[PDB]
């Protein structure tokens, strides 16, 4: 058994991302993320993600929301 | 009888380690999610995997393959 200590306290994340806006604009919006993880299922967490879990998500999903959504906003 | 009793001693570790080196060898350490695979020549690589832990080998035929 490694239950190596899994940090559940928070430790911070902030993501930005430049968009083509609905004017074509290329518009750098930022975005500042509060996540922390779970309890019910960290087996699969440890076992699939490893030790390092949160390094391993956020960039890609808050980079296309934010660009997706200031595509549809004009400046 | 001393002298006896002393050869017999050496000749049990002798090969005590010669097993524990072979163990040893058909082994490796699955790290937490490593998830090897049991290997020979007659059928290539047995088509069963050595889940998250430490399944074995048998030595030198499964050069150990350890799938993170």
């Amino acid at each position: 058994q490694y239950p190596i200590i899994y940090d559940i306290r928070a430790r911070p994340r902030k993501i930005s991302s430049p968009t083509g806006s609905k004017d074509l604009q290329m518009v750098n919006i930022s975005l500042r993320v509060l996540s922390r993880p779970n309890a019910q299922e960290l087996p699969s967490m440890y076992q699939r993600l490893g030790l390092d879990y949160e390094e391993r998500v956020l960039p890609s999903i808050v980079n296309e929301v934010l660009k997706s959504v200031v595509a549809k906003f004009n400046a | 009888m001393a002298a006896k009793v002393f050869e017999s001693i050496g000749k049990f570790g002798l090969a005590l380690a010669v097993a524990g080196g072979v163990v040893n060898s058909a082994l490796y350490n699955v790290d937490a999610g490593h998830r090897a695979v049991i290997f020979d020549r007659f059928r290539g690589v047995q088509d069963i995997v050595v889940g998250e832990g430490t399944h074995f080998l048998i030595p030198w035929v499964q050069k150990p393959i350890i799938f993170d």
